[PDB]
């Protein structure tokens, strides 16, 4: 069901971004973000190095990720 | 557990 | 907020309200049913000075089939 | 179902909508579009010739068109001819100058239904979400325009369209037809915002003054750099492409707010026609 | 100030005459007289008070009302069902979410049917051509956008109060233009605030100048003068809140020239 | 009601209902009023959420007497390069932030009441952490998503501040088996709650033992994907007659069915297991004890300050005044 | 049981039955500088109080003291001055957050006009208050 999204290579970094088929979607923390050990828990299943940096407002749903290069 | 940090081709 | 929940008027008789709308509604065909000779209540084209093709959908543009929403 | 058209009676076509639903009345759309489109009437804009009111349904007569910038968008695996490309744009922004100097806004410009006849004439055929700007209007999250079609203001939750959200849409999104790909496909409202900074800058404080409060600013944005003019080869060097206002300038205000479209060195061109297929 | 602003203005002083409500039915339709109309008004503004629905959906409302019974006799008790139809119709086109036939039928003390409604739209819709986008007062007082002061505020409020006021009072403003009683309320308000007089840039903008606003000035400064003594009112409930910044609260000058 | 003898406890209580933008044009008199205003009185709990700090700006309002200080998500880059006083913060929240280094040095190297700090997710320096042992009474220190600082500097950090309650010392990347051993075999006997989680290559049973040995008094554990967990540390557990909450969640070593021999411990109530225990299976082992909530509590609310499905706007127990909206 | 203090050379009739205890300067009592006209005011002010009895953050009066605040500046002064004399908690809570309320928004300018502030006057430091405060933008 989830979608894993393309690297969009950066300068000094890489990023990504996945969204949720709205089941886990309401398991998202609004406050904080979460880090490698509660992503890991909804059910994203991605490499190691990947770590949350910002939540967008208008769509709660997506979880965008960037890495160091 | 078979190198589960990958991801998934799908 | 009742004081905006009121009756400005005596109460008055609804068949004959109902019977002069549909009068009108009824009677607004006059012209426009003859000037095109399409019978707009049973969407039917009269043989009459007007000429009409029904086409399939993928022959014209989207914008003369898109669906109300 | 199926549509009828008719022709020239010496060419117009039925737009049937049902009402069928008795819970808020008639379509909030269909007076939205009806009143607006009495009071607009200019050479290159779609013609709402009559209406007829019956009881259980509504109809709607248009005049006839074709070309939808399905057939003469894609359908051209060599190219659109660049003629066709300096004159399908410049009536359509002449239209939508006088649009928005006649008080009424377009809003999705999707090219989809953008109708154009074989003679070369450009014209908008877009007007369900069409609030007229006499007095301002506040945003909406449900009022659906296609994300490829969204400006940074709206996408970053602005609260006032105001103008040049139109001007840009396809008074400057005309890379899908010069290129035959769109310009930013985006896949979700951060992606797609992402895919702007990446061929369009990134939005400092020098670039677009006020930036800062954008309700959806967030500093954490991936710090792009601008592409140059590598992003549109065809066209020559008309003013940069007309970079005063090519695709978005970031300032809203500064988007040839005040100036039109046609007081450039660009469109001098003449119209050539397309009646093939 | 946008390039497009003045083509604006002119398009809109051409299209308010041609959606001129006329005077015929204030002595053509004997059923009812202007009495109930501004109590049919008074009405329509508590009920876009209770759904916060737009005061220039308020405005919409009114004009349909007046271009509409102008053409056709109402009979007493229906007035009720044309005044829900045209509120609704005004917030179908302006408010972002027009509320359900169900409330507005819920206004009325349940005393109508959704399908007495309905047709009712339907008629409404027929004999107005369609034609909907009216030119109204508070339309024309936002045209001039601050032209006063640049930070001039505390003087709109008023301005919008006088503009809804004329709305309640058929006569003697069915006479006048939109943009006459919108400039006189531009005027009066700065008279009372800042004590000075029009504005030049709108004397060149409009055309209008300080000796041909003096019949409607005169009608609105008489209307703001009884504003509390008149009786039937509820649009003097509205801005008396601090969102209105309390523009009831402060007497007229009654020393206008 | 204004005078020149109006009493000045009077117009406090007149100022104190007044909301931030309002009080920031409390200073009517541009005079004598503007004194009154910047009262350590009012500015106690400042929610500056997000937004954007100017330099010696977020230390002017620090300086007057600020204690609890929620700026967490904001932009607070530019250089600070004034002279301050001690602030007495007490209840700091940078979550996230995008602070820069030089001016994190500036302004921590003043607080020294500190006892409840959020630092997650920034990037540090030796100078900073060094700086943070300065305060022993820190109850509650968020480190997670921190990087930057030596052997040395946490061996400092961990051996001064001797209260913490809840660490959350939780994948801090540029560690080496060396910071892990530093960090288990420093950290205070007084901590009840600890996330040394995310070291798969440096978590020994060693480390473990070490752990469980010298610090006796753990509610909670989470030692979350710890690869180097296999077969043989549940009895290290069972040494721990306080644990509650442990979750092992992703150690692949560990087999499935020895989890039943979790069960035995009498205090644990919860256990998160997830991405080791299969399909099926899941469910008999929920069966076999119900007394444990297997597989549930996602996220950690380990020295996280906003935890909450509803959004919530306290940290730690405490609701600010004045915000910024 | 049916208490009427002394007032500032005028007349005693007040009751203080359970109403007093509102005023903690009464309770300390069981005078010096009061004044009587709002002083009866404060008398029935405090039994209705008395009535009503059987980070925390709102603004509501009820119905009965948006009737009673006195219209006049000078009243309202005077109310205020007499409340924290008096040392009354509640009607000091109102007239607190009455004069918040006509305080909030508005202007400076207005402010110092409607109030005896004619000391706005200050060596060109607005516009350091205005460059201080420039940190928020609405």
């Amino acid at each position: 069901q989830i979608y894993y999204s393309d690297k969009y290579d950066d300068e000094e970094f890489e990023y990504r971004h996945v969204m949720l088929p709205k089941d886990i979607a309401k398991l998202v923390p609004k406050t904080h973000l979460m880090s490698e050990s509660e992503w890991r828990n909804l059910g994203v299943q991605q490499s190691q190095g990947w770590v949350h940096y910002m939540i967008h407002e208008p769509e709660p749903h997506i979880l965008l990720f960037r890495r160091p290069l | 557990a078979g190198s589960v940090e990958q991801t998934p081709k799908k | 907020k009742p004081s905006a929940c009121r009756n400005l008027f005596g109460p008055v008789d609804h068949e004959e309200l109902t019977r002069d709308l549909e009068k009108h509604c009824r009677d607004m065909e006059e012209a426009s049913q003859r000037k095109w000779n399409f019978d707009f209540q049973n969407h039917k084209p009269l043989e009459g000075k007007y000429e009409w093709q029904e086409v399939e959908k993928g022959s014209l543009p989207e914008f003369y089939y898109r669906p109300p929403r | 179902g199926v549509v009828y058209k008719a022709r020239n009676k010496l060419v117009v076509a039925l737009k049937k909508i049902r009402l069928d639903t008795e819970t808020e009345g008639v379509p909030s759309t269909a007076i939205r579009e009806i009143s607006l489109l009495k009071e607009l009437n200019h050479p290159n804009i779609v013609k709402l010739l009559d209406v007829i009111h019956t009881e259980n349904k509504l109809y709607l007569v248009f005049e006839f068109l074709h070309q939808d910038l399905k057939f003469m968008d894609a359908s051209a695996l060599t190219g659109i001819p660049l003629p066709l490309i300096k004159s399908y744009l410049f009536q359509l922004l002449q239209g939508l100058a006088f649009c928005h100097s006649h008080r009424v806004l377009h809003r999705d410009l999707k090219p989809q239904n953008l109708l154009i006849n074989t003679e070369g004439a450009i014209k908008l055929a877009d007007f369900g979400l069409a609030r007229a700007f006499g007095v301002p209007v506040r945003t909406t999250t449900h009022e659906v325009v296609t994300l490829w079609y969204r400006a940074p203001e709206i996408l970053l939750g602005c609260k006032y369209y105001s103008t040049a959200v139109d001007i840009w849409s396809l008074g400057c999104i005309f890379a899908e037809m010069v290129t035959r790909r769109a310009l930013f496909p985006g896949d979700s409202e951060i992606d797609q915002l992402f895919r702007i900074f990446r061929t369009l800058g990134t939005p400092d404080e020098v670039v677009w003054p006020g930036v800062t409060s954008m309700p959806d600013y967030k500093p954490s944005f991936p710090k792009w750099a601008r592409q140059d003019f590598s992003k549109v080869v065809p066209p020559l060097d008309e003013d940069g492409r007309s970079l005063l206002s090519q695709m978005l300038h970031y300032d809203p205000n500064k988007r040839i707010s005040a100036k039109a479209a046609l007081a450039h060195p660009f469109f001098q061109d003449v119209t050539k026609p397309v009646p093939h297929l | 100030v946008p390039d497009y602003h003045e083509d604006i203005h002119t398009y809109l002083r051409e299209m308010e005459v041609k959606c001129k409500p006329k005077v015929g039915y204030m002595k053509k339709q004997p059923d009812i007289t202007n009495s109930m109309r501004a109590i049919l008004v008074d009405w329509l503004v508590e009920v876009g008070e209770e759904y916060k629905l737009q005061n220039e959906t308020l405005h919409l409302a009114v004009n349909y009302i007046d271009r509409f019974l102008s053409s056709m006799s109402v009979l007493r008790g229906k007035l009720q069902l044309v005044g829900t139809a045209a509120m609704l119709l005004a917030s179908k086109f302006e408010e972002i979410y027009p509320p359900e036939v169900a409330e507005f039928v819920y206004i009325t003390d349940d005393t109508y049917t959704k399908k007495q409604v309905l047709r009712m739209e339907h008629l409404v819709l027929k004999v107005l051509t369609f034609d909907l986008a009216a030119p109204t007062v508070n339309q024309f007082l936002t045209q001039y956008f601050l032209h006063q002061q640049p930070a001039n505020c505390k003087v709109e409020s008023l301005a919008m109060f006088l503009g809804e006021l004329s709305l309640i009072d058929a006569d003697p403003y069915l006479k006048y233009l939109p943009s006459v009683i919108a400039g006189a309320a531009f005027h009066l308000a700065l008279y009372t605030v800042t004590g000075q007089s029009w504005p030049e840039s709108l004397i060149r903008k409009t055309g209008y100048t300080l000796e041909s606003l003096k019949p409607c000035l005169m009608d609105l400064h008489q209307t703001y003068l009884k504003a509390p003594q008149h009786a039937q009112q509820s649009i003097r409930e509205k801005y008396k809140n601090s969102k209105y910044h309390g523009v009831s609260l402060l007497n007229p000058p009654e020393t206008l020239n | 009601v204004s005078w020149d003898s109006l009493p000045d406890e009077l117009l406090l209580g007149i100022f104190s209902c007044l909301c931030l933008p309002e009080l920031l044009k409390v200073s009517g008199v541009c005079k004598r009023w503007y004194r009154l205003a910047s009262d350590e009185s009012l500015w106690q709990t400042l929610d500056l959420t997000g937004k954007n700090l100017h330099p010696d700006v977020t230390g002017r309002l620090l300086s007057q007497g600020v204690i609890a200080f929620r700026c967490p998500r904001s932009f607070m880059d530019q250089p600070l390069a004034e002279h301050f006083s001690p602030f007495r913060v007490q209840h700091m929240d940078l979550s996230n932030s995008v602070i820069e280094v030089s001016t994190l040095h500036g302004i921590l190297s003043q607080c020294s009441k500190l006892q409840n700090l959020s630092l997650e997710g920034l990037r540090l320096s030796d100078p900073i952490v060094n700086t943070l042992a300065k305060n022993s009474n820190l109850v509650r220190l968020n480190l997670s998503g921190c990087s930057g600082f030596s052997e040395f500097a946490l061996q400092t950090l961990l051996s001064s501040c001797s209260r913490l309650d809840e660490l959350n010392l939780s994948w801090c990347f540029d560690f080496t088996e060396k910071h892990v051993q530093v960090a288990v075999a420093h950290v205070s006997e007084t901590i009840t709650q600890l996330n040394l989680s995310g070291y798969r290559k440096n978590l020994q049973k060693s480390d473990l033992s070490t752990l469980v040995r010298r610090c006796p008094n753990l509610v909670h554990l989470d030692l979350s994907d710890s690869v180097m967990l296999k077969n043989d540390c549940f009895q290290e557990f069972f040494q721990l007659n306080y644990l509650q909450h442990l979750s092992l969640s992703r150690c692949y070593d560990i087999i499935p069915e020895t989890l039943l021999e979790l069960g035995e411990i009498p205090t644990l109530k919860t256990l998160q297991v997830f991405g080791i225990v299969p399909d099926g299976t899941l469910q008999l082992l929920k069966e076999a004890l119900p007394h444990l909530q297997i597989n549930c509590s996602h996220f950690t609310t380990i020295a996280r300050p906003t935890i909450g499905n509803k959004k919530n706007q306290e940290i730690w127990g405490i609701k600010c005044r004045l915000t910024l909206q | 049981p049916s208490i009427k203090l002394q007032s500032s050379d005028g007349e005693i009739f007040e009751v203080d039955v359970e109403i007093a205890k509102q005023s903690v300067t009464i309770k300390t009592m069981l005078d010096d500088d009061p004044v009587p006209l709002p002083n009866v005011n404060a008398a029935i002010l405090k039994k209705v109080i008395q009535w009503c009895t059987h980070e925390k953050r709102t603004d509501d009066i009820p119905v009965w003291d948006q009737e009673f605040l006195k219209v006049d500046q000078g009243t309202l002064f005077e109310l205020i001055l007499a409340a924290n004399y008096l040392d009354i908690k509640g009607l000091l809570d109102v007239t607190c957050k009455t004069v918040a309320n006509m305080i909030k928004g508005k202007t400076p300018e207005e402010i110092r006009k409607t109030f005896n502030i004619k000391n706005d006057f200050t060596e060109e430091e607005e516009a350091q208050v205005r460059k201080e405060n420039q940190w928020c933008e609405e």
